[PDB]
RNA sequence: UUAGGCGGCCACAGCGGUGGGGUUGCCUCCCGUACCCAUCCCGAACACGGAAGAUAAGCCCACCAGCGUUCCGGGGAGUACUGGAGUGCGCGAGCCUCUGGGAAACCCGGUUCGCCGCCACC
RNA sequence: AGUGCAAGAGCAAAAGAUAGCUUGACAGUGUUCUUCCCAACGAGGAACGCUGACGCGAAAGCGUGGUCUAGCGAACCAAUU
RNA sequence: CCUGUCAAACUCCAAACUUACAGACGCCGUUUGACGCGGGGAUUCCGGUGCGCGGGGUA
């Protein structure tokens, strides 16, 4: 299924779980990449992923965006690198399908997605020095794969 | 709405703010009011009886005589007047 | 400022939780006044379903009726720390309930304006295994 | 006192910014009227701030309206410093337009239309798409602003 | 006391002073109220009435200017609670109060009992109060009469300071006899 | 108000804490069951009768802010949102300008450990 | 928590619990609102009165069924008082 | 303790705004009689579009 047809808030928000049943299992295997074990204070960079526009991203891209970018920099830095990033939103947002014509139309329930008002972080990560340009392009590569376009915008960090 | 009785879609304007929660001071429920006066109508939560139609609450109305202990209130629905049998509990001065 | 503070019994409640009585009568002459049924909450599957019906029986004593009943109970037991509550009573066996409070207690067992009992004249464990103690027979 | 012309149109205005202006006695585009500034007259203009031109006049501007769009409460009958004084409780014009904008009376009163009839501009206007700030004519003028608009359409 | 949400009960109720359903009944009656209270050593009578800012006292009586008429006995006992209702209620008849509804707080509406007294002192005095004969203790209790009695079983004096010692019911007498006179200065 | 009773508002009054106060005065705790009355058993309570003792509870007085609450300053914020207007921008979801209104969270500093009414009373 | 049953709402010296007593789940007749916002429309419903007769309570007072909003039916005809 | 997120059928908060009554100003009415009341006659009970706010639906 195509994201133009979810990817705009355009309906209600329909979270309520003890009103909603048959929900899909989220696609996202991880929030938190990195070595969780350490604080994101310990690092001297921090550079998050904004979100220019505000949208809907289905579970299935958050997934696709995460990976794509926590690979990298797993292949850059390695399985045990020293950085930590992490995916700030969950799909609270209930999705839809209309799959009989027009009549009794109310869809079925087909999956989830994360609400993101433009200029939100969506993913933020933490690193050395070293590492900068490693999480630079892992953003590179995750904006590829959800909808608006995106601002690499790094935080802490004057070692320029 | 879904049903049409009394109480349809009376949840906030019938719902007490947690902490006007509980039996409600008798002062006010024992109060007396001359005919002539402008009173609010606003039913309060805690106060079972003596009530008018929920669509009512926010109105001004005059009171003109009473029925046992309850007030006659005229108040004036659109375009058309009625007369409202309230007890004090749901009542109060204008002004 | 120790009259007024030194402990004393409230009650002794001696009780025996059965479960269906019969044994009242040993409660009316080991403590000399009637005793009380004891009725039960909630259905139970060990065949207790019946909410009110009798399953105990108790003897509140107070004042002479207290004391000459633990003038021969107390001797029945061999008191510990632990035994005792978090309030400043004790209870041992058949169950003996000790009830220990400072003087005016009745501000929070009466009607009016009644009030609930300070913490600072809440009896503790130290000062009742104290009070006690220092009266026919030892601690822990 | 600020004065108060009409620039746009009854067709799709709201109705109660309709009756609003009728109020102040304002029925036709390029009407003017003068109000006082009271809280109650200053809600009113509030709502009417996006179909009409406002501000206060110079004393010279309000003379010169005056002079020549000031009309009897009925009749054609000329309104001139011999009209003024024939019939008001000032000397002339000035003494008029002055008791005007310090707000001490009104045109009613002294048996004047409450309105004045303005001519369209002479070399246009600037607009009635977008406010003063933005180069448009709508909205709060400026005593000079509002008196470039009041003259165009003496 | 715990967050934002938490019910706190009226002051009166805290207090543990004011049964408010029970109040609210009595003021429905649109009559004064004839508050009956108790001390361990007093009994007090006051007619309240209800009033913009709160209730209004428009006439009272304590035991203890029960003295101020020639009273030596001790006030907190069944002669002392009806003449403190009269002498209250003779008080009342004086600032045009002519009726009443016994507000007797959180005692308890014991027959025989002293709050009861205190009404049917204050219904002697004129004033117009529902209320039942059969819950109000005998005249000779009234007076004093099973405090007598219990002197009787004597040995050792009743009273600590010499009022007497068979006591005196009537004195009682004396006493409620000076009160419903005219003269006396209320 | 050198301690009381009935209240109105119903946490600005809650929670917790410190200090002070009473020979025939007040409120109490307190002493005591012949009576009225009382405990499905207990004068515990309720009720009655009373003063040997006490200021340790309660209560009243003075006060502390850690929690909760009320209001106020400064910051967040004229932000978020928004009634009226636009041949303003944007592929579009949408945004902007002018005009009239205008938060919430949170942080920092203050306020708040009740206010008021009637009656009685060294 | 409990309060018969949906949901939302009400309730703590109670509207909940226990005990005891009781039959007001009563008869007659209205006012008002609702049904049907505004704005006419029946049955049905509710709140609030007056009259009669009662229950309980010391008494104020409470009881026109169940804390509130669902549980309902014209004319003709029959049976019944 | 710290740290990451939400709600059409959540709310310790809380607008703009809508709304009852009254006063003031404005406007209007007392020969153009308003407001209100009674009576005669209808037509009408397929609507549509823009804008704002929506609910359904990929649209
Ligand atoms: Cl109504
Ligand atoms: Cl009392
Ligand atoms: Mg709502
Ligand atoms: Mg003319
Ligand atoms: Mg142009
Ligand atoms: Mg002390
Ligand atoms: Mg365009
Ligand atoms: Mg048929
Ligand atoms: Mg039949
Ligand atoms: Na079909
Ligand atoms: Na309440
Ligand atoms: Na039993
Ligand atoms: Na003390
Ligand atoms: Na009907
Ligand atoms: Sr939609
Ligand atoms: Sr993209
Ligand atoms: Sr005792
Ligand atoms: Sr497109
Ligand atoms: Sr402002
Ligand atoms: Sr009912
Ligand atoms: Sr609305």
């Amino acid at each position: 299924k195509p994201a133009s047809m979810y990817r705009d808030i355009d309906k209600p928000a329909y979270t309520r779980r003890e009103y909603i049943t048959g929900i899909p299992g989220s696609k996202i295997a991880q929030h938190k990449m990195g070595r969780k074990q350490k604080d994101a204070d310990d690092y001297p960079v921090q550079i998050s992923l904004i979100v220019e526009e505000t949208v809907q991203l289905r579970h299935g891209s958050l997934e696709a965006s995460r990976l794509s970018a926590n690979r990298h920099l797993i292949k850059e830095l390695g399985e045990e690198g020293d950085y930590k990033m992490t995916l700030r939103k969950f799909p609270h947002q209930v999705l839809r399908e209309n799959k009989d014509g027009m009549r009794a139309a109310f869809g079925k329930i087909v999956g989830t997605a994360a609400r993101v008002q433009a200029g939100e972080q969506l993913f933020t990560a933490y690193c050395n020095v070293e590492d900068a340009e490693h999480v630079k392009e892992a953003f590179r590569r995750a904006y590829n794969k959800i909808t608006p376009s995106c601002r690499i915008d790094s935080s802490p960090a004057g070692n320029a | 709405p879904s049903s049409n009785g009394p109480l349809e879609g009376t949840r906030g304007k019938l719902k007490n703010k947690p902490r006007d929660r509980g039996t409600s001071p008798p002062q006010r429920a024992v109060e007396e009011f001359d005919d002539g006066e402008k009173v609010h109508l606003k039913i309060d939560p805690s106060v079972p009886n003596g009530r008018f139609h929920p669509r009512f609450d926010g109105q001004t109305g005059t009171v003109e005589g009473k029925q046992g202990d309850a007030y006659k209130v005229d108040i004036v629905d659109g375009g058309k007047e009625k007369t409202i049998i309230v007890t004090a509990a749901h009542l109060r001065r204008q002004e | 400022f120790h009259e007024m503070r030194e402990p004393r019994i409230e009650k002794v409640v001696v009780h025996m939780g059965i479960g269906h009585a019969n044994a009242e009568d040993i409660l009316g002459e080991i403590t000399g006044q009637m005793p009380v049924r004891t009725k039960a909450k909630r259905t139970v599957g060990e065949f207790d379903i019946r909410e009110g019906d009798p399953i105990g029986a108790k003897v509140t004593l107070r004042d002479e009726m207290a004391e000459e009943f633990l003038q021969t109970a107390l001797p029945l037991a061999e008191l510990a720390t632990s035994q005792f509550d978090d309030t400043g009573n004790f209870s041992f066996g058949l169950d003996v309930t000790v009830n220990l409070v400072r003087p005016g207690y009745r501000v929070a067992k009466r009607d009016k304006a009644s009030r609930s009992i300070p913490t600072k004249h809440r009896l503790n464990p130290a000062d009742a295994v104290a009070f006690i103690e220092s009266t026919y027979d030892v601690e822990v | 006192m600020h004065a108060l012309v009409q620039l746009r149109g009854e067709v799709n205005m709201h109705t109660d910014i309709q009756d609003t202006l009728e109020m102040l006695n304002i029925h036709h585009v390029n009407h003017c009227t003068l109000v006082p500034e009271t809280d109650a007259y200053r809600g009113m203009v509030a709502k009417v701030n996006d179909f009409v031109a406002f501000g206060e006049p110079s004393q010279e501007t309000l003379e010169t309206v005056l002079a020549t769009r000031a009309e009897p409460l009925e009749g054609d009958a000329d309104v001139d410093d011999e009209w003024v004084a024939e019939h008001t409780d000032y000397d002339d014009i000035s003494g008029l337009a002055f008791a005007l904008l310090s707000e001490e009376t009104t045109l009613r009163e002294q048996g004047l239309s409450p309105t004045l009839r303005l001519h369209p501009p002479r070399g246009g206007h600037d607009g009635v798409k977008h406010p003063v700030k933005e180069g448009g004519q709508l909205g709060k003028h400026d005593t000079e602003g509002i008196d470039d608009l009041l003259e165009a359409m003496r | 006391a715990t967050g934002p949400r938490y019910k706190v009960p009226m002051r009166r109720r805290r207090e543990a002073r004011t049964d408010y359903h029970q109040r609210l009944r009595l003021l429905k009656s649109g009559k004064p109220r004839l508050v009956a209270r108790k001390s361990n050593k007093h009994v007090r009578a006051q007619l309240v009435t209800l009033g913009p800012n709160g209730d209004d006292t428009l006439a009272s009586a304590h035991s203890s200017d029960l003295a101020e008429y020639g009273w030596e006995a001790p006030t907190g006992n069944m002669p002392s609670a009806y003449l403190t209702g009269l002498l209250a209620g003779l008080r009342a008849q004086e600032a045009g109060v002519e009726e009443a509804v016994l507000d007797i707080g959180l005692n308890s509406p014991t027959p025989g009992s002293k709050v009861f007294a205190i009404q049917e002192g204050a219904i002697d005095a004129g004033l117009d109060i529902p209320h039942n004969d059969d819950v109000l203790a005998d005249w000779q209790r009234t007076r004093g009469a099973h405090i007598a009695e219990y002197d009787e079983q004597l040995e050792e004096p009743l009273y600590s300071g010499d009022f007497d010692a068979a006591d005196l019911p009537e004195h009682f007498d004396e006493l409620r006899e000076t009160l419903l006179d005219g003269d006396i200065e209320l």
